[PDB]
DNA sequence: GCCCTTTTAGCCTTCTTTTGTCAATGGATTTGTGC
DNA sequence: GCACAAATCCATTGACAAAAGAAGGCTAAAAGGGCA
């Protein structure tokens, strides 16, 4: 689907939580939208905010945490 | 710019409105071009560039 | 008509400025994280 | 719930590079006149 095909960056939130989706090699939406909160949370430097604004985010898009991937690429 | 208002100042002028020095002022200019240039702020501009 | 001449308008490159551009830097909150 | 441990947003400071004016010289039209 159009809304996990597309760059980190793309839905425009905070500079930390871009990085610290490079450093958990996290560069396009499918699987981030494959990560649950566990998974995320394991990472360095993005406590509660950076993943709950990311859980914001995609709720005003309203996909959800965890999705699991198949036809990717 | 000259958006919805008089002459356009220089960057000394905004930054003596803001109380700011100008590459403050250039910096936040930027922030906000780098913010209009994604899609969710440029679709709606872009479709009026017909290049 | 014929040159001479005198003149003035306009471009045309230097220099002085004004304005923007780029790199770094406290230091403040803030977010993260261990307890 | 608390207490430290970087990540990082508001602002300088310097050093600079590129328009923008201001001007001073050259071309260079361009009035303008005067032997018949």
């Amino acid at each position: 689907d159009p809304i996990l095909l597309r760059p980190v960056d793309d839905l425009e939130l905070t500079v930390r939580s871009a990085n610290c989706l490079k450093a958990e090699a996290i560069h396009y939406i499918g699987d981030l939208v494959q990560r649950t909160e566990v998974e995320l949370l394991k990472t360095p430097n993005l406590g509660k905010k950076s993943l709950t604004e990311i859980k914001d985010v995609l709720a005003s898009r309203g996909l959800s945490l965890g999705m699991r991937l198949e036809n990717w690429p | 710019f000259g958006i919805d208002m008089n002459t356009d100042y220089t960057l000394e002028e905004v930054g003596k409105q803001f109380d700011v020095t100008r590459e403050r002022i250039r910096q936040i200019e930027a922030k906000a071009l780098r913010k209009l240039r994604h899609p969710s702020r440029s679709e709606v501009l872009r479709s009026f560039l017909d290049d």
